């Protein structure tokens, strides 16, 4: 379950 | 002649899609007017994803804290707002390639298309039908959030769709254009899972018409209920074809029995609406 | 994660498509810089289209007699030469949303983006593949001719495709922009068929790969082979045989998946033996051929 | 085989 914003 | 799965001209919102950072966490917006609409989860970090409070995090950040990049032009951002799951930045430029356009909460069934978008740059372009479930089989990587599903009526865009996130199955949900999400989903990284996926009934008689051209055992086989407002859409198709909408509704039982290609496919198609059998195949 | 038949975006086309009116025949064409770019059967009647001449149909025409409509504003055709089937109608103004561009002609086998129109406005995209019998499965009704293919690089659009004509069995045929036809059609209401059509191995090899990137494995067995025994089982479903340079550019997704090329040509060979036993792959119940290497890298990697 | 102007 994968928010698909980038995160860094 | 041919039938094919066609998404709409993608021009009209390319003009649409900018780029919205939060400190370094970064995903697509949609800038209309003096208004850039992104999933709010852009104000988080990688180190808050599991359950993050949206309305402390929002608090805590400033209009400065919003870097949106439309092209090279940085937006300059003044004033900020959260509506369910989605912000809104007032900028100082309103778009000058804003068409006309509405947001609207589309049914399972229906199909928009999809303008899959990295760092605010339109990638690809393809068709989706919202599943029973209430997801999309989508391509989306990391990044791709903020991304739009729309439908082109007149040259009015009606936004349908904007991405958040992906789940365990391979698939995809969001939201529309009011941060309200599709099914039961919200924006962090407990485990969630889809309902079992029904077929759109409407949508595989739809595509099987489109086939010539080139009651309800439904419950059995996992197929949707058909409603009255679904064989007086369905009417059109069924005039063309002289094949009432019964008819057709019959030929559908010994087809899941035993039922190599119609169309190109060896199983009934369900990603294709009625509307998109008339646009293309008569239209 | 996901794989979806995904055309480039239609924007920087969309903003080339006129439509050219020639007596009562109209199509759509493709104004880059100061030429606008059609096919030639527009200066045809309807009376003469079973057998025409073309070089001097043109003679026959004037530049008032080219329409060129851009939206709202007219364009003044102030010159016209006809290279192979396609006309280019020089015109007083420069396109303002002139993409880069360039001009390419595709190998059976190759994808491209088409951007549907009907009286040089957009209806809808798709991805089609150039078939082996040099057509392609499109979707064209009366006034689709003009209707362009593309692959865009990240701001350079290379135009591959033009539309021109139906064949009987409802695949389509076209020319580069250099006019020159795909495979061996011409511009005219004789009886033309299309070579038997061949599968596009490598793609369907390369569609695989995409699945096994997605999850669905099943299809997949410790049986390696020999490239010519599985050659010699690929012409008996009429998949075009497979080169060591088909191989080779298959080597990215070998890496990424660690399956070698020569296992998964034997995973399609049991395939075609025993078919796919009511299973699926990717959604689909049959072996996808239209999604080139690069197709499924570009959707799979960043 | 079907020219895809439109002749009307």
């Amino acid at each position: 379950v994968k928010l698909q914003a980038v995160f860094r | 002649s041919g039938f094919r799965k066609m998404a709409f001209p993608s021009g009209k919102v390319e003009g649409c899609m900018v780029q919205v950072t939060c400190g370094t966490t970064t995903l697509n917006g949609l800038w209309l007017d003096d208004v850039v609409y992104c999933p709010r989860h852009v104000i988080c970090t990688s180190e808050d994803m599991l359950n993050p409070n949206y309305e402390d995090l929002l608090i805590r950040k400033s209009n400065h804290n919003f870097l949106v990049q439309a092209g090279n032009v940085q937006l300059r951002v003044i004033g900020h707002s959260m509506q369910n799951c989605v912000l809104k930045l007032k900028v100082d430029t309103a778009n000058p390639k804003t068409p006309k356009y509405k947001f609207v909460r589309i049914q399972p069934g229906q199909t928009f298309s999809v303008l899959a978008c990295y760092n605010g740059s339109p990638s690809g372009v393809y068709q989706c039908a919202m599943r029973p479930n209430f997801t999309i089989k989508g391509s989306f990587l990391n990044g791709s959030a903020g991304s739009v599903g729309f439908n082109i009526d007149y040259d009015c865009v009606s936004f349908c769709y904007m991405h958040h996130m992906e789940l365990p199955t391979g698939v995809h949900a969001g939201t529309d254009l009011e941060g309200n999400f599709y099914g039961p989903f919200v924006d962090r990284q407990t485990a969630q899972a889809a309902g079992t996926d029904t077929t759109i009934t409407v949508n595989v008689l739809a595509w099987l018409y489109a086939a010539v051209i080139n009651n309800l055992v439904a419950m059995k086989y996992n197929y949707e209920p058909l409603t009255q407002d679904h064989v007086d859409i369905l009417g059109p198709l069924s005039a063309q074809t002289g094949i009432a909408v019964l008819d057709m509704c019959a030929s559908l039982k010994e087809l899941l029995q035993n039922g190599r290609t119609i169309l190109g496919s060896a199983l009934l198609e369900d990603e294709f609406t009625p509307f998109d059998v008339v646009r293309q195949c008569s239209g």
